[PDB]
C-alpha cells in the first residue's frame, strides 16, 4: 500500500519539468524516494510508473541497474568503503576488518539495530587522500583501522 | 549565482542566445561515464552504451545532435577564448597542445594533483611533485592512467 | 553490390545487413541476438567474421556480421582460424554458467544454443568454477519461466517491448546477475507473449501447454495448417504424438504470418484433444444411444433423408469450403441456409462487397506494416484478430523508420532507428465502445456508441470529399478532432482503413467504405482491411445462402422435416430457446461435428466429424485469400474403432448413398474440382496447393522428421504387430518420414523447418530465398480477389445519434481474445485465462441503478433473468451496457441488441 507524499510528487513533477521526457526524470524520482524513505519499496516502482507514464518494468530495470538505488530495507546510515585499487594500496582491508569487528556484520548486511549498512563502493574519486569511506553523504579520508570506532560513534 | 548575475539564462549579455544549465546527479554506475551510456542514463534508461558510427554529434540524446565533453575539456576552453590561441599552442613544445592535470597516486610521499604541460616525464612528476616513494618502498610498477 | 566471402564472389544486396546477406546465400554464421524481424544489436558477439580492407590483406579485423553493412567491395572471412576460435570462445563464455539440464529441458531438439554450440565445434570444458542461478517466475498459464538457461542476448525484451509493445517483460539487474522478466509474479497480459517461446533461443520462455504432455521435436508429426480461431488465418504447424495434438508452432509465410502468432491461435488447440469429443457415429432411438460404423450410419441416414419430404442444411462459418459445398450438394440450393444471423450475414455480405467490388486494394498481413496512417473504425482489432494489430504497431513504427532513413542510417540497426524516433508515431485513430490495447500508440481513441463511430466515419468521409453525405449535429469539440483525422489522412501517402463485421452495425462498414472511397478519390494509395468473425466466414459469404433465422422458420413452420447441421453450435447465432424448440419440432436432426455441442442432445443422428488436425480442407482469409489446411494424423491409428472422417467426406458419401444407394468415400481433389466447376467465384482454390499426385523428384513430403523415434513400439501396448502406415490419398503428404522436407525443394508449403545444424525454429531462414523476406518458391495460398476497375457508390444512409432511453439498454460487445471464440473456451488451459463472466456499467448508470461495483445485477433477455457481477467502465457512455460476447450464455449476435429490466439481485 505505497502512497507518494505531496512533497515527493511535487519534486517528481519539478524534475519532470527539467527534461524532454519523464523517463529522463525516472532516475531522479527514484533518488527522491530513496532520499525520503531510505530505500525504494516494491509499490514505489508502480507509483513512479503511474506519475511518469513509462511502464513499471522500465522503472524496475532502472532501480535494479544502478548500484545506489536500494531495493532492500537498509539501515539509517550506509557505510560505503572504497573497494578500488589505490585504496587497496593504501590499505582498505584493515579498515574493512575494523568495520566488521566493530559492527559484527558482513558487507551487504545491516546491523540488528537497523543503524549501519556496510557496502563496498566502485570508487570514491578521492584516491590521493588515502583510504576512503562515505557515510550518509559524508566522505572520510586518510583512514586508519584505529580511527574506525571513533568515526562510527558520532553518527545516530 | 550565474543566473542571478545575468549569465546562463536568456538574452545573455544582450546577444539573444538562450542557454540553460542543469545538474543531473547519477545514481551510480561506472559504465555511465561512457558518452553513449551517459546519454542513455540521462534519458533515464539502463545505462547500456550505444553503437557507432551513428554518433552523438548526429543522433544523441532524444535523437538530437549533442556532444559529451569532459570537465577538463570544457575547462581549458575559457582560457583559450580569454587569453589567445597561439598562446595556447605555445605553452608546450609538443604536438599534444595544452596543459593536463597530472599527478601520481598510491603510497607516495605527497599524493596530489598538479597542472603540468604535456611532454613532462613521469619520473619528473614522481620524484619532484609527488616526492617519490616513502622510506622502504621500491616502486616496482606504475600505470599512466589510473586502473 | 558484391562481396567476397572466403575469396569467393557473391552478389548480395547493399542496403541490408552482412549477416542476413551471408545467411541468404546458405552460408553458416552463428548468431544469438539477431532476429530477421527485430533488427540487429550487439547483445551477443556471436556473428564475428574477419573483415579486410582490400584484396591483398592478411591481418584483418574482427567485426560483427550483423553490425557491418553488406556494401560493395567488402572482403570478409567466416571460417579462418581467428574468427572460428573467437566464436568458440563466445559460446564457451555463454555456456560457462549454463545449467546441466538439457535432457530435462523443454527445448531439447528445438534449442538454438545447442545448434550454435555444435556448429562452433565446442565440446570440451575447461571452466571449473561455479555457475550462476536465478529464481523463476510464474508468467501465467502459457509461458513457463526458467531463467537459469538464459544467455542474455536480449531478444525477448526487444521483441516484447519494441515489436510487441508489451509493458510486462524487461531487463533487470546488473553485469552478470542480469534478469529478464516481469517486476512481479503474474500473467503476461500482452496478446503476443506466446511468440517468446520461439523467440528465446534458450529454454527460458517455454510453452506450458506443451510442457504438459511433452514430446521432443523429432517425435512430432507435423502438418501445415491454418489457425481456425479467427479470420486472419495465420499459417501454423500443428504437431501431434500418440493420437493427440500436442503443440502448434509458427509456420513461415512472408505474406501472412511471417514470424509471429497471437496467444489465441498459439494456445487454443486444447479443444481437439478433449475426451468428450464425438469419435463414432451415434444414433438414438428413444433413450438408447447406440454406436454405428461409417457404412451403417450412411445407410440409415440416407434412409431417413429419403423418407423425408424436404431437407435443409445449416452450414457453419468454421467449416471448410469443401464441407460447406458438400452440404450445399447434399441439400438443394433452394434450401441451403448459412448458419449465421441475418444482421451478421448482412454485415459479412457488405464487407465482401467492399472487398471484391469496392475497387480498392485490400492488403495482406505483411504489407499492413508499410502503411502511413491507420484508421480503425468500430473494431477491437487487438482482441478480435490481434495479428493485424501487431502489423499496425509496425506500421506506426514506420514513421521512426522513415525518419531514420532520412538520416542515412541503415535499416537493420533498430537501436539507432528508435533513438531517432523518440515517440514519433504514425497517425493511428482507433474507435471503440471502450478502451483498447492500441491506445498506448494510437494518435486518438474514440470511446463512443457504435452509431456515433459510424457518424464519425461519415463525417471524416464528408470532410475528405464533399460528394460524400454530410453529418448534422457534430459538436465543434469533436469537429476539431475530425479535422485532425482529416489532415492526418490527407497527407498520408498510404492510408489504411480497418473495419470488420464484429462491430455489430452495418453503418460502421458503410462509413469505412466511404472513408476509403474518399481517400481513393484524391489519388491516395489507400487500403482497406476487414476483420471477420471466424476462420471461414468469408468463404461462407462467398458461397452464400440463407440466414439461420430462415432455417428456423422453415423448421417450426413444418415445411422441412429433416435438418443437417454441419459443425454449428446454433446458440451463438440465434437464441437458445427458439433453436431448441425448432430442433425438437424437427422429425430428423443430424449434427455433423467434432465438438460435443448442446444441440447434440435430442439430435436423431450424430456424425463424428474431424477438426483441422484430422481433416483436409480450404479456408478463406479475411483479406480474401484462400489457403488450405492438411490433416496432421490418422485418428484410426490408435483405437481404430473410431472412424472420425472429414466433414465433406461424410456429406459426399451421404449424398451418394441418397442417390445411388451406395457409399462413396471420395477424394479431396474431386471435391475441389466440384467447387471450382459449380461456383465460378471460388475457382481459385485449386491454386493454393497442388494435387495429391504432386511429387518432388518422384516422392511425397514427410509429415514427420527423419529421426521419428519409436515406430515399432508406438502401438505395442495394444498390438505388438506393427500396422501398415495410414494412406493419405487426399493430399500431397505421406504420414511417415519417407518424404521430402528439403529447404531447396520446389514447393511452397513446408510442414516443419529443419536443416542439418539448424534444429531450432531459426531453420526457417534456410527455407527462404532471402531471410526475413518471402518464402522460397513462392508463398502458400493465392489471393483469389482482384481489385475492381470502378468503386462502389457513396453510402447515403447516415445514422442518427445514440439517444439513451429509459427502461432499455444498448448492449456493447467487448470480445476478449481468450473467451470470445467457440473453439477456444473448450480448451482446458484457456479457462484460467478468460475473465469471470461480468457486465460493464457506466458510473452514472450504476448510480441511477444504485448498484455498486462487484455486486450482482439481474437482467432479462429472451424471458430469462440472469445475474452477473457488475464492474465500472470509465470509457463507456451513458445509456449503454457492456457484455463479453462469445462466452457461455452470451452469444456474439447479442451485440447491438437491446436489454430490459436491469434490476439489482
Ligand atoms: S531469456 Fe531468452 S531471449 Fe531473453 S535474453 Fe535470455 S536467452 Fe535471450
Ligand atoms: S535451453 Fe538449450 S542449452 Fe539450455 S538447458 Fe535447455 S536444451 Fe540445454
Ligand atoms: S490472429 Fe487469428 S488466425 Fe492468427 S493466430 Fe491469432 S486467432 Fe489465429
Ligand atoms: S581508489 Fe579509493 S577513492 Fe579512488
Ligand atoms: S548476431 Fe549478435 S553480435 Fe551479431
Ligand atoms: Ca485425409
Amino acid at each position: 500500500a505505497f502512497e507518494l507524499s505531496a512533497a515527493e510528487r511535487e519534486a517528481i513533477e519539478h524534475e519532470m519539468h527539467h527534461y524532454e521526457d519523464p523517463r529522463a526524470a525516472s532516475i531522479e524520482a527514484l533518488k527522491i524516494v530513496q532520499k525520503q524513505r531510505g530505500w525504494v519499496p516494491d509499490g514505489a516502482i508502480h507509483a513512479i510508473a503511474d506519475v511518469l507514464g513509462i511502464p513499471a518494468s522500465d522503472v524496475e530495470g532502472v532501480a535494479t541497474f544502478y548500484s545506489q538505488i536500494f531495493r532492500q530495507p537498509v539501515g539509517r546510515h550506509v557505510i560505503r568503503y572504497c573497494d578500488s585499487v589505490v585504496c587497496h594500496i593504501n590499505g582498505y582491508q584493515g579498515i574493512q576488518a575494523a568495520l566488521e569487528k566493530k559492527l559484527n556484520i558482513k558487507p551487504g548486511q545491516t546491523t540488528f539495530d537497523g543503524r549501519f549498512t556496510l557496502l563496498p563502493t566502485c570508487c570514491l574519486g578521492n584516491c590521493d587522500k588515502g583510504p576512503n569511506m562515505m557515510i550518509d553523504e559524508d566522505t572520510h579520508a586518510h583512514l586508519t583501522p584505529e580511527a574506525i570506532p571513533e568515526l562510527l560513534e558520532r553518527y545516530k | 549565482e550565474a543566473t542571478e548575475a545575468g549569465l546562463l539564462g536568456k538574452n545573455i549579455m544582450g546577444t539573444g542566445f538562450d542557454f540553460e544549465l542543469f545538474v543531473h546527479t547519477g545514481a551510480g554506475r561506472y559504465i555511465c561515464g561512457e558518452e553513449t551510456a551517459l546519454i542513455n542514463s540521462l534519458e533515464g534508461r539502463r545505462a547500456n552504451p550505444r553503437s557507432k558510427p551513428p554518433f552523438p554529434a548526429t543522433s544523441g540524446a532524444w535523437g538530437k545532435p549533442t556532444c559529451v565533453n569532459n570537465v577538463e575539456t570544457l575547462c581549458n576552453v575559457p582560457a583559450i577564448l580569454a587569453n589567445g590561441v597561439e598562446w595556447y599552442q605555445n605553452i608546450s613544445k609538443s604536438k599534444d597542445a595544452g596543459t593536463k592535470l597530472m599527478g601520481f597516486s598510491g603510497r607516495v610521499k605527497n599524493p596530489g594533483l598538479w597542472e603540468l604541460p604535456f611532454g613532462t616525464t613521469a619520473r619528473e612528476i614522481l620524484e619532484d611533485y609527488a616526492g617519490g616513494m616513502r622510506d622502504g618502498l621500491k616502486f616496482k610498477a606504475w600505470q599512466p592512467g589510473g586502473a | 553490390a558484391t562481396i567476397h566471402v572466403d575469396g569467393k564472389e557473391y552478389e548480395v544486396n547493399g542496403a541490408d545487413n552482412l549477416l542476413e546477406a551471408c545467411l541468404s546465400l546458405g552460408l553458416d554464421i552463428p548468431y544469438f541476438c539477431w532476429h530477421p524481424a527485430l533488427g540487429s544489436v550487439g547483445a551477443c558477439r556471436q556473428c564475428a567474421v574477419k573483415q579486410y580492407q582490400n584484396a591483398e590483406d592478411t591481418r584483418g579485423r574482427l567485426v560483427m556480421s550483423c553490425m557491418t553493412p553488406a556494401s560493395d567491395g567488402t572482403f570478409i572471412s567466416i571460417d579462418d582460424e581467428e574468427a572460428k576460435q573467437f566464436r568458440e570462445s563466445v559460446v564457451e563464455w555463454l555456456m560457462t554458467n549454463h545449467p546441466h539440464d538439457c535432457p530435462v529441458c523443454e527445448e531439447g531438439g528445438n534449442c538454438h544454443l545447442q545448434d550454435m554450440t555444435v556448429m562452433t565445434g565446442h565440446s570440451f570444458r575447461r571452466y571449473r568454477f561455479t555457475k550462476r542461478t536465478h529464481r523463476n517466475q510464474d508468467l501465467g498459464p502459457f509461458i513457463s519461466h526458467e531463467m537459469n538457461r538464459c544467455i542474455a542476448c536480449y531478444r525477448c525484451v526487444r521483441y516484447y517491448k519494441d515489436y510487441a509493445g508489451g509493458t510486462d517483460l524487461g531487463v533487470y539487474g546488473a553485469h552478470d546477475n542480469v534478469y529478464f522478466g516481469r517486476p512481479e509474479d503474474g500473467t503476461l497480459e500482452s496478446e503476443f507473449s506466446g511468440n517468446l517461446v520461439e523467440i528465446c533461443p534458450t529454454g527460458v520462455f517455454t510453452d506450458k501447454t506443451h510442457s504438459e504432455r511433452y514430446n521432443r521435436k523429432w517425435d512430432m508429426q507435423f502438418a501445415p495448417s491454418i489457425c481456425q480461431q479467427c479470420s486472419i488465418g495465420c499459417n501454423i504447424s500443428p504437431g501431434e504424438r500418440y493420437g493427440e495434438l500436442r503443440r502448434i508452432e509458427n509456420r513461415y509465410n512472408g505474406t501472412v504470418n511471417h514470424y509471429f502468432l497471437c496467444d489465441r491461435g498459439r494456445f487454443g488447440y486444447g479443444y481437439v484433444n478433449l475426451k468428450d469429443r464425438p469419435r463414432q457415429p451415434v444414433q438414438r432411438r428413444g433413450d438408447d444411444f447406440i454406436t454405428l460404423n461409417a457404412e451403417q450410419a450412411m445407410q440409415g441416414a440416407a434412409d431417413i433423408l429419403r423418407q423425408s419430404k424436404k431437407v435443409i442444411g445449416i452450414g457453419s462459418p468454421r467449416a471448410s469450403v469443401e464441407s460447406n459445398f458438400a452440404l450445399r450438394e447434399l441439400v438443394g440450393e433452394e434450401n441451403f441456409y448459412t448458419g449465421i444471423a441475418h444482421g451478421e450475414q448482412e454485415r459479412l455480405q457488405l464487407a465482401l462487397k467492399v472487398l471484391r467490388e469496392g475497387g480498392i486494394y485490400t492488403p495482406a498481413l505483411r504489407e499492413i506494416e508499410s502503411y502511413d496512417a491507420v484508421l480503425v473504425l468500430g473494431e477491437d482489432v487487438t482482441q478480435t484478430g490481434a495479428r493485424v494489430a501487431l502489423a499496425v504497431r509496425q506500421a506506426v513504427k514506420g514513421k521512426a523508420r522513415e525518419m531514420a532513413a532520412a538520416q542515412k542510417v541503415a535499416d537493420w540497426q533498430i537501436a539507432a532507428i528508435l533513438n531517432i524516433g523518440q515517440r514519433a508515431k504514425h497517425p493511428l485513430f482507433v474507435t471503440n465502445v471502450d478502451d483498447t490495447r492500441l491506445d498506448d500508440i494510437a494518435a486518438w481513441t474514440y470511446r463512443a456508441p457504435v452509431e456515433d463511430q459510424a457518424r464519425l466515419g461519415f463525417a471524416i468521409a464528408h470532410a475528405l470529399d464533399n460528394s460524400a453525405p454530410a453529418v448534422d449535429g457534430i459538436e465543434p469539440e469533436l469537429q476539431s478532432k475530425i479535422d485532425v483525422i482529416v489532415q492526418a489522412l490527407a497527407g498520408a501517402k498510404k492510408p489504411l482503413i480497418i473495419s470488420g463485421t464484429n462491430a455489430g452495425s452495418l453503418e460502421v462498414i458503410q462509413a469505412a467504405a466511404n472513408v476509403a472511397k474518399a481517400l481513393k478519390g484524391r489519388g491516395a494509395d489507400v487500403g482497406i482491411t476487414m476483420i471477420a468473425r471466424s476462420v471461414n466466414s468469408m468463404g461462407l459469404g462467398i458461397m452464400g445462402g440463407g440466414s439461420l433465422e430462415e432455417a428456423l422458420t422453415e423448421l417450426e413452420t413444418g415445411r422441412a422435416d429433416a435438418v443437417v447441421v454441419l459443425e454449428n453450435d446454433l446458440h451463438r447465432h440465434a437464441s437458445a430457446t427458439r433453436v431448441n424448440a425448432a430442433l425438437a419440432k424437427a422429425p430428423l436432426v443430424m449434427v455433423v461435428d467434432h465438438q460435443r455441442t448442446a444441440i447434440m442432445e435430442n439430435a436423431h443422428l450424430v456424425l463424428s466429424a474431424a477438426s483441422f488436425a484430422e481433416s483436409d480442407g480450404t479456408v478463406i482469409n479475411n483479406e480474401g485469400r484462400a489457403q488450405r489446411f492438411f490433416q496432421v494424423y490418422d485418428p484410426a491409428y490408435y483405437d481404430s474403432k473410431t472412424v472420425m472422417l472429414e466433414s465433406w467426406r461424410w456429406l459426399h458419401s451421404l449424398h451418394s448413398t441418397l442417390l445411388s444407394r451406395e457409399v462413396d468415400w471420395t477424394q479431396l481433389d474431386h471435391v475441389i474440382d466440384a467447387v471450382v466447376a459449380k461456383i465460378p467465384e471460388l475457382a481459385g482454390i485449386k491454386d493454393a496447393a497442388p494435387d495429391a499426385t504432386f511429387r518432388i523428384r518422384g516422392q511425397k513430403l514427410a509429415r514427420e522428421p527423419h529421426r521419428y523415434s519409436g515406430r515399432t513400439a508406438m502401438r505395442a501396448n495394444i498390438s505388438v504387430h506393427e500396422p501398415r502406415q495410414p494412406q493419405d490419398i487426399d493430399t500431397m503428404f505421406t504420414f511417415s518420414m519417407e518424404g521430402n522436407n528439403q529447404p531447396t525443394a520446389h514447393r511452397s508449403q513446408v510442414p516443419f523447418a529443419w536443416a542439418p545444424g539448424w534444429n531450432s525454429p531459426q531453420a526457417w531462414n534456410k527455407f527462404q530465398d532471402e531471410v526475413g523476406g518471402k518464402l522460397r518458391f513462392g508463398d502458400p495460398g493465392v489471393r483469389l480477389f482482384e481489385t475492381s476497375e470502378n468503386g462502389l457508390d457513396y453510402f447515403t444512409s447516415v445514422p442518427a445519434r445514440f439517444q439513451p432511453q429509459d427502461g432499455k439498454w444498448r448492449i456493447a460487445p467487448y470480445y476478449h481474445l481468450f473467451g470470445s471464440d467457440e473453439l477456444s473456451q473448450r480448451a482446458p488451459v484457456f479457462q484460467s485465462r478468460m475473465p469471470q463472466p461480468y457486465i460493464k456499467l457506466n458510473p452514472a448508470d450504476a448510480a441511477k441503478l444504485g448498484v455498486n461495483a462487484g455486486t450482482r445485477v439481474s437482467f432479462s433477455y429472451d424471458g430469462n433473468t440472469v445475474t452477473l457481477p457488475v464492474e465500472i467502465a470509465e470509457g463507456l457512455t451513458a445509456g449503454q451496457v457492456g457484455l463479453p460476447m462469445g462466452m457461455s450464455g452470451i452469444a456474439p449476435v447479442l451485440a447491438g441488441a437491446h436489454l430490459e429490466d436491469l434490476k439489482e439481485a
